[PDB]
């Protein structure tokens, strides 16, 4: 198989 | 933008990394010794310590690395991967007592996810939920001064 | 003298979020 | 919750220029701090309790542009090296801290926010020293307790080689000290 990044989080919150 | 943490998932599970000094770290249980995709192919990981239960790979791209805790709080945060922030009053090097025990649905798929002290710095990586009768009471986790060491 | 003028902000207020896909 | 912080610019050289003379700013404004500049320098300048307070040593007595053209200023001490204008519409501002906690957080321009132990009425050290030019522009930022309240504001650094061990700051006191007068 592989480990692939379905989603990402940002800790600040940030839209820009 | 850029995610500090990266929500992962293989064939069966689901769960979190966090990119802490250019490397994205996730737990052994989860990633194994297996390969991170990228738009350019798999990419190994440059650490495995099935020990530890710590793996890392280097960090890919829309990421942006997450600061190692520099206080020694033991006022600490977790994050799950619905983004949802999880107080945890450090209890031992890598043992966390939550403030409100939660249902492990809660922090379940959260592994790999970082444990942030008062300042938004990485302090270690939620390695397990230590539930009593299907309620998280408090959590095991690979502190920074691991992946400091094993980089 | 001119006035001090904002050429940007810094937030704290933000949570952890998940972004968006566009 | 941990503090956590981003940053946002909102115009570059010419806008600024033509802002700084015009004093007259259409932007819409978001956010507790806002990075601020000058002809000459640039540094950051913290919204607490509806005002918008600075260090004097960069914004002097200027004007601070706005929508509605400059805005003066509502308090000036040199001093206290604080000068102060109503809060921007749209800002948010902080609340001064209630729990004497010496454990502070000072977020630099960048939105970084690094731990500084507060030994002093004035002064903190920084657990991690970091470069002079690294804590550049941010005189102005706010040290914060682990609540997330401001407790004073950067005004300078205390360094030697060009790393900065400590920082000196203007306790939130000094704020509403300079009010009252
Ligand atoms: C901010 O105004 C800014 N532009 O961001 C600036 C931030 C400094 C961190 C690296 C620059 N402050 C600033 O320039 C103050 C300001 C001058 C001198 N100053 C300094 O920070 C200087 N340090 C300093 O004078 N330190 C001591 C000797 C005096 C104050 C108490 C601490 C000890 C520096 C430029 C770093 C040499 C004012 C103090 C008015
Ligand atoms: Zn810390
Ligand atoms: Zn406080």
């Amino acid at each position: 198989g592989s480990v692939v990044i379905v989603g990402r989080i940002v800790l600040s919150g940030k839209p820009a | 933008v850029e995610g500090e943490v990266q929500i992962v998932s293989t064939a069966t599970q689901t769960f979190l990394a966090t990119c802490i000094n250019g490397v994205c770290w996730t737990v052994y249980h989860g990633a194994g010794t297996r390969t991170i995709a990228s738009p350019k192919g798999p990419v190994i990981q440059m650490y495995t310590n099935v020990d530890q239960d710590l793996v890392g790979w280097p960090a890919p791209q829309g990421s942006r690395s997450l600061t190692p805790c520099t206080c020694g709080s033991s006022d600490l945060y977790l994050v799950t991967r619905h983004a949802d922030v999880i107080p945890v009053r450090r209890r031992g090097d890598s043992r966390g007592s939550l403030l409100s025990p939660r249902p492990i649905s809660y922090l379940k798929g959260s592994s790999g996810g970082p444990l942030l002290c008062p300042a938004g710095h990485a302090v270690g990586l939620f390695r397990a939920a230590v539930c009593t009768r299907g309620v998280a009471k408090a959590v095991d986790f690979i502190p920074v001064e691991n992946l400091e060491t094993t980089m």
